[PDB]
């Protein structure tokens, strides 16, 4: 659409055999690092190398590292809101 | 070098 450059998106991730799949790191502005191609990461629509900024809802610019993980282990999925950029433009 | 990463 319009407005290119920077935008963000939020990926609901769900909670299967091999769990979520995913290394993140970082505080705050959070980056994901990678994904795993065929689980609940990569099924939930998420790239490797992206700028997770929230969630649930909760920002990722407050709460600890064990609390982030506790949050998102509290549920067999989760909403993340993450910015990225588009690849080629 | 890093404190604050998390691998689900």
């Amino acid at each position: 659409g319009s407005h290119m450059g920077l935008v963000q998106r939020c990926v609901i991730i769900q909670k299967d055999d091999n769990g979520f799949g995913l290394t993140v790191s970082g505080d705050n502005p959070v980056f994901v690092q990678s994904v795993k191609e065929d689980g609940a990461a990569m099924r939930a629509g998420v790239q490797t190398g992206d700028r997770i900024i929230k969630v649930n809802g909760t920002l990722v610019t407050h709460s600890n590292h064990l609390e982030v993980v506790k949050l998102i282990k509290s549920g067999s999925y989760v909403a993340l809101t993450v910015q990225g950029r588009p690849p080629g433009s | 070098v890093e404190n604050k990463v998390t691998d689900l």
